[PDB]
């Protein structure tokens, strides 16, 4: 149950290897607008086409970073994991 | 300190009962609402079975049918509601209103502007333009004899033709109870609708030039039907949200009361325990 809102690594993406940092870098933020547009929309009669596409999106992306108790993924594996969801391939 | 948090819990609790209550009332008024619509329909739908079947006949010439040949002002009707508590209800109403108002002025029309509801009459008249005319105190429950003043007025000012080349009603569409919005429609100059496959007395002209006027009439008291029961469903959605937050800020309250409470009694027992270990 990460809160991805409040959670900070202040190192930062200096110890993050390229391929997760190019793949993923973009995930938190897209989250935490994903979390807030979800927030909004519980109680829009109506709503554009792109904050509908929006909030599914982060639905799969929510969806997508969940995983049982003592699964632990290779990097190698987790880049891979998030491509599907980042690129669009799960949409 | 502790006696505001526990004065603004004690605030929160009344305010979440109220907007409880409030909430199921308008559960219950939203079905008021939909029974009165679906009792008015059935009258509508003869009026417009005889409306056709009078301009099958008709010469079909009647002011309200015929464009004007240069148009250079549009009367606008926007329906909004009479009591606070609905949430986006006014906002959705007045933003279409200002978007059909871009849009007229940008064709190169100028709107003068009817009102129904209070609300709508302060944001007009914060917002510096001339309202014609309004009516409030009915947008809860609208009765025939409302509309019927409203009708005659736009009819009125649009056979003048001060007046108006165009009519238009800004009103919501009950879509569904979970899902309503703002629409925008245009009551005058009517189009003509030619479709595919009787006695008139005294003549099928004057029938239809008396009957027009009641379908414009019935027509904005079906609008304002719809409207009341968005109003009701907005202000159940709205109501609902309402008790959520206070439900939050309550939880919240608590917890730092409780927070306050425990440092309170740290602070004392310590401050006990500071003068018996000076001893």
């Amino acid at each position: 149950a990460i809160n991805v809102g409040v959670s900070v690594s202040r190192v930062g993406g200096a110890a993050q290897i390229k391929a997760m940092k190019e793949v993923a870098g973009s995930l938190r933020l897209d989250l935490s607008q994903y979390r807030e547009l979800e927030a909004f929309a519980a109680f829009a009669s109506d709503l554009d086409a792109a904050s509908k596409a929006q909030l599914d999106r982060g639905a799969r992306l929510v969806e997508l970073l969940k995983q049982p108790q003592y699964s632990p993924l290779a990097v190698e594996e987790q880049v891979v994991a998030i491509f599907l969801g980042t690129q669009g391939h799960l949409d | 300190t502790l006696r505001e948090l526990r004065g603004r819990i004690r605030s929160a609790g009344s305010i979440k009962k109220i907007t409880k209550a409030q909430e199921l009332i308008a559960t219950s008024r939203i079905a008021k609402a939909q029974a009165r619509v679906e009792a008015a329909r059935p009258y509508a739908a003869e009026i417009t079975n005889m409306l056709t079947e009078l301009a099958g006949a008709s010469a079909l010439d009647h002011p309200l049918l015929v464009e004007r040949k240069q148009p250079k002002r549009a009367g606008v009707l926007v329906v909004s509601s009479d009591r606070g508590l609905c949430g986006a209800y006014n906002a959705n109403v007045l933003r279409r209103a200002e978007e059909l108002f871009s849009l007229l002025r940008d064709e190169g029309k100028d709107p003068v502007l009817y009102v129904v509801g209070r609300k709508a009459l302060g944001y007009f008249s914060f917002r510096q333009r001339t309202v014609v005319e309004s009516w409030t105190g009915f947008s809860e429950r609208p009765t025939y004899e409302n509309a019927r003043e409203i009708a005659d007025t736009l009819v009125n000012a649009f056979m003048a033709g001060l007046g108006v080349d165009e009519l238009h009603i800004v009103f919501t569409e009950f879509r569904s109870m979970l899902s309503q919005t703002a629409v925008a429609r245009r009551a005058a100059p009517m189009e003509v609708e030619y479709v595919g496959e009787y006695s008139f007395e005294p003549d099928p002209e004057t029938l239809f030039d008396a009957l027009l006027p009641r379908y414009i009439a019935t027509r904005v008291y079906a609008a304002l039907l719809e409207a009341a029961a968005s109003e009701s469903a907005s202000r159940r959605r709205a109501m609902k949200s309402a008790t959520d937050n206070a439900d939050d800020l309550i939880k919240a309250l608590t917890l730092a009361a409780n927070r306050e409470r425990q440092a309170q009694i740290t602070q004392e027992i310590s401050e006990i325990v500071g003068g018996a270990n000076a001893l």
